[PDB]
């Protein structure tokens, strides 16, 4: 136990050893069999931590003075006796980390920095009289047992996210992120192992690692805050980065193709743009993704979301490549529905129609239709909702002028001055009046919009948050504002409205009632 | 009267004294002035089209020239005496939103 | 006298009628040679608000009357001493609006502990939210309103949870006669869950979408009403049969006619607010034939629509500047 | 759900059109 | 509100048309006759005009 590993550990250390060598080389296979037989278990032992910590030192210091380095005359058992030690600790090392039933802490979350710590020390103690960090045997080992080191159910967390395996998440932690090299080498040797056949039949299977090993916006390729070394001496990676590009670009669509889960779908279509859509060579390639994405028609209840999300990066790659999706303001009229105010994505979508709405090409009747739809829609509502609504409508009204017939019609105003038959003809065409705006209606052209009125506003106007109807008063007041300043109007929440409402500017004091509600408190007393 | 063009019309040349070209949407079509009627329509275009102008009689082997602006980097030039059949045409560097000639 | 503990330790020895009595002899005892009684004062108004809080929802089935009848008694005791205090249990209701958030916070659904009802109820009780601004009621009305519509109607128990809650907004609006656009999203969601057991109206996306109440209803006239009896609803629906469901629906349809008779004859958009309501009663009445109040509803809010005018607007007609 | 490739055929249909 | 300056001459607006409140977006004159002015914008309605 530990007597034994603290002397064998002393004897390994202390000046050299051959058959004592050789005793406490077996008894690391030993350690690994005593650790898988105890695994779900025993799993609390830490006898098993210090094993690992042992050998990985004295296997150090046999990398150290006597590795396989080469050889001259007759040191033919002695550097392949102790590349078996060095590979036997190594294969153990892997087994460790693959063979794990949970975040036991100990048995893959130190075989991992084992293994690290290993090839980090491996770069040289070769023949490599260079500039080589040559891990690549080692590390695709490294990488296939952390994709077959499947746990519960942490893979795939069916909520959100991408994965909550624990070593996974410290290798993102400290393993994948700072520096340059590793996470390069890293996309090499997998896109090396993505073209075997078997382990490309169980590679596009566990993609939810992979998310979480890429969501970070901390990439070599990213310029937008670069790292440093830790390597000694890297043999060109850092230079091609076409070769990084290309390798992302080609292991992301390859395992984009194998079972998209709906929660890693979405997952992939909010980070679409803003974090892999620079990292690709031809981002033409995931047109046809997304097209598909955002004219996505599916029987699922929550696949109504996806449009929504395939909006971002369908745009970011119309406009720099001006490619077309044919009937755009026909489509993004279908999109708006009862279930985007209540979605859980309204401000993502709502500054993307400040620059959709905003085109100096399209129609009164086309915005009409997008406004009063929109506050057909607003009616029954959060005021999540309400408050990037209403200034949305003002925006539009102040950009497009004749969209204020639908607030103020002059044609049903009754001036002191009117002829009996003026007032006479008021009266029969407000009672001869009737609405012609159509919600079934799919072409916002072809909706009645400016023809029809907007009374869902002036029915908002009385709130029960006086916040919100003193917002909706501003259809009633005025127009001298220019503009409101959407992305500061947009994402009012219901936990950082009550946040504001208990922090807010004054603080008058309370009142009562004077009504006594003796017997009958509510109706329900 | 009143020509029916489908689209949100975004210009109106007239060619002869008889066709007027408007075009508006991803097409432009032609129409007979005398007769109210229409008889071409070009939809080579990916987006819509922005702008025309038309040229006659100059230093050329066509003899007309209709070109169009169409919001997608393309202008293209079509030859209104074989039926309006496109001959050249050039891409730009973004969204071409107006177009002229000599 | 009590620190929101002491209270409990004092007087947990007798069952409903002592503690009155208990709550009376400490308030007898401060503010009578209250020569310096304040900041007990406030403290133990505030224990007793907290006291209600972890007293309302214990064990109900033990002596109910009893409950009734002491908690009546400690509520009416409890406005008429916090009527000369508003300024230090304003306080206390402000932090427990501020800690049931964060309850909501962590907790999906079942942090929401039966004693707001009577929370929401008790502040409706010492105020009313006639005012457009108040400091404790408003953030009452939002987290009413958030519950309203941030909780997912699967269970009965939140079913009943929100049919409640649309009573309690009622008597909030009953002098107020505001527009909560979030019960109309409420109503819409319960009256068509009771009849989705979805191919004939497409948006409301329920969370619930094959429950429900069958074609063999018994047509009895005396079935039950609100039932103030939370803790006898959290046993009724998980042993519940359908008549607990068709109880809760007719008070939510009673809700419903009291709330458009109220509030929404006085908003522009009505016509605009009751196609889809209209659209699921006809669906009731023509799924039926049974429940005369789908009827009754359809002819009044067809009274309403026909009889009001319904005219565009003129917002914006301003006064001329000299 | 799409299980066939991320192909380029909207860029070749819009090429061709 | 359409300008007509004379071209070559940026200095000398020649007269200063006040149209519609609403922004105008095409002014063209005629091409047959000299002295009119041919102006629609976002009124929904197009002027001639004797300049």
């Amino acid at each position: 136990d530990i007597a034994k590993r603290l002397t064998a550990a002393g004897d390994r250390k202390q000046y050299n050893s051959i058959i004592k060598l050789i005793n406490e080389l077996v008894i690391p296979e030993n350690v690994t069999q005593l650790e898988e037989d105890e695994t779900e278990k025993n799993l609390r032992f830490l006898v098993m931590s210090l094993f690992q910590i042992f050998r990985k030192l004295f296997s150090r210091g046999d990398l150290t003075l006597p590795s396989s380095k080469k050889s001259t005359l007759e040191k033919e058992q002695f550097v392949n006796w102790c590349r078996k030690v060095y590979e036997a600790f190594k294969t153990k090392l892997l087994a460790i980390i693959s063979d794990i039933p949970f975040e036991t802490s100990l048995g893959l979350d130190s075989l991992d920095v084992y293994l690290q710590l290993a090839e980090l020390e491996s770069t040289h103690f070769a023949s490599e009289k260079g500039a080589p960090f040559f891990p690549n045997k080692t590390f695709r080992k490294l990488i296939i047992a952390l994709w077959s080191s499947n746990m519960g159910e942490i893979e795939d967390v069916k909520s959100s996210g991408a994965s909550e395996n624990l070593i996974i998440v410290e290798f993102t932690e400290k393993y994948y992120t700072k520096f340059a090299d590793i996470q390069y080498y890293f996309q090499s040797e997998f896109n090396q192992l993505l073209e075997d056949p078997a382990y490309q039949d169980l590679l596009l299977k566990n993609v939810g690692k992979w998310l979480a090993l890429v969501n970070h916006d901390k990439h070599c390729s990213s310029v937008d805050a670069d790292l440093e070394i830790f390597v000694p001496n890297p043999p060109q990676a850092i230079e091609n980065e076409s070769k990084f590009k290309s390798n992302f670009e080609k292991n992301w669509l390859s395992l984009l193709n194998g079972q998209l889960s709906l929660q890693q779908y979405k997952s992939i279509l909010l980070i679409l743009h803003k974090r892999i859509i620079p990292h690709f060579h031809t981002p033409t390639k995931l047109m046809d993704f997304l097209t598909d994405s955002y004219n996505l028609q599916s029987s699922n209840k929550n696949a109504g979301v996806v449009p929504i999300l395939a909006l971002n990066g369908l745009f970011e790659l119309m406009k720099r490549f001006n490619l077309e999706y044919p009937n755009f303001y026909m489509k993004l009229y279908q999109i708006i529905n009862p279930d985007l105010m209540h979605v859980k994505y309204r401000a993502r979508f709502f500054r993307l129609m400040d620059v959709f709405l905003s085109s100096t090409h399209l129609s009164a009747h086309l915005v009409a239709s997008f406004i009063k739809k929109l506050a057909r829609l607003t009616l029954e509502s959060p005021p999540s909702a309400i408050v990037t609504v209403i200034p949305f409508i003002y925006n539009l009204i102040r950009k497009h002028p004749n969209c204020m017939i639908m607030l103020h019609n002059p044609a049903f105003i009754s001036n002191p001055f009117q002829t009996p038959d003026q007032v006479a003809n008021l009266k029969t065409l407000k009672e001869n009046y009737v609405d012609p705006f159509d919600v079934h209606e799919s072409d916002p052209e072809l909706t009645h919009a400016l023809d029809s009125s907007l009374w869902e506003l002036a029915s908002l106007m009385e709130h029960y948050h006086p916040n919100v109807a003193t917002l909706a008063k501003i259809f009633a007041q005025p127009f001298k504002k220019l503009s409101y300043n959407m992305e500061d109007f947009l994402d009012w929440n219901y936990d950082s409205l009550l946040n504001a409402e208990s922090s807010r500017k004054l603080k008058t004091l309370p009142t009562l009632e004077f009504e006594a509600f003796t017997n009958v408190f509510d109706n329900e007393d | 009267y009143s020509l029916n063009h489908d689209q949100p019309v975004e210009n109106v040349i007239a060619v002869s004294p008889t066709q007027i070209v408007s075009c508006g949407g991803n097409n432009f079509k032609v129409w007979d002035l005398t007769s109210n009627k229409k008889l071409y329509e070009r939809g080579n275009f990916n987006k819509a089209v922005t702008c025309l102008d038309y040229v006659e009689n100059f230093d050329s082997p066509m003899q007309s020239a209709l070109i169009a602006s169409s919001l997608d980097g393309h202008v293209k030039v079509f030859d209104p005496l074989d039926n309006f059949q496109v001959k050249f045409g050039w891409k730009f560097s973004g969204p071409v939103l107006s177009c002229a000639v000599s | 006298r009590t620190h929101d503990a002491l209270l409990d330790q004092v007087k947990k020895l007798d069952l409903d009628d002592h503690p009155k009595i208990v709550k009376n002899i400490i308030k007898a005892y401060q503010p009578k040679l209250a020569e310096g009684n304040k900041e007990k004062l406030g403290k133990f108004t505030a224990v007793l608000l907290r006291h209600i809080i972890f007293l309302s929802n214990q064990n109900y089935l033990k002596n109910v009357q009893s409950f009734k009848r002491t908690q009546n008694a400690l509520i009416s005791i409890l406005k008429s001493l916090s009527e000369k205090y508003n300024r230090e249990l304003s306080e206390e209701c402000r932090d427990y609006i501020n800690e049931m958030q964060a309850r909501y916070k962590k907790n999906h659904f079942d942090a929401l502990s039966n004693g707001d009802l009577v929370f929401f109820s008790i502040i409706g009780i010492l105020f009313s939210t006639s005012d457009q601004y108040h400091l404790v009621i408003t953030p009452a009305l939002i987290l009413m309103s958030q519950f309203l519509e941030q909780i997912k109607f699967n269970s009965l128990k939140r079913i009943a949870f929100g049919a409640v809650l649309v009573r309690i907004v009622s008597q909030y609006q009953r002098i107020s006669k505001r527009y909560i656009p979030e019960v109309v999203y409420f109503f819409q969601k319960i009256l068509l869950t009771f009849i989705v057991e979805p191919l004939d109206f497409e948006n409301i996306r329920l969370d619930s979408y094959e429950l429900g109440l069958p074609l063999d209803v018994d047509f009895t006239k005396k079935r039950s009403t609100i039932i103030p009896l939370h803790t006898l609803s959290t046993m009724d629906t998980e042993a519940h049969p359908v008549d607990q469901c068709v109880s809760v629906l007719l008070n939510v349809m009673e809700s419903l006619d009291a709330t458009i008779s109220t509030v929404w004859k006085s908003l522009p958009a009505f016509n605009e607010i009751i196609l889809p309501i209209q659209q699921l009663l006809s669906a009731y009445t023509s799924k039926y034939s049974d429940f005369e109040k789908p009827r009754n509803i359809l002819n009044k809010v067809e009274k309403l629509t026909k009889f009001t005018e319904h005219i565009p607007l003129a917002l914006q007609n301003h006064k001329p500047v000299s | 759900t799409a299980t066939t490739t991320g192909t380029v055929t909207v860029i070749l249909s819009q090429a061709l059109q | 509100l359409v300008s007509v300056y004379d071209s070559y001459n940026p200095r000398t607006i020649l007269l200063s048309i006040n149209a519609s409140t609403h922004p105008t977006h095409v002014t063209k004159f005629h091409t047959q006759d000299n002295k009119i002015l041919a102006t629609a914008s976002d009124d929904r309605v197009t002027r001639l005009w004797d300049i």
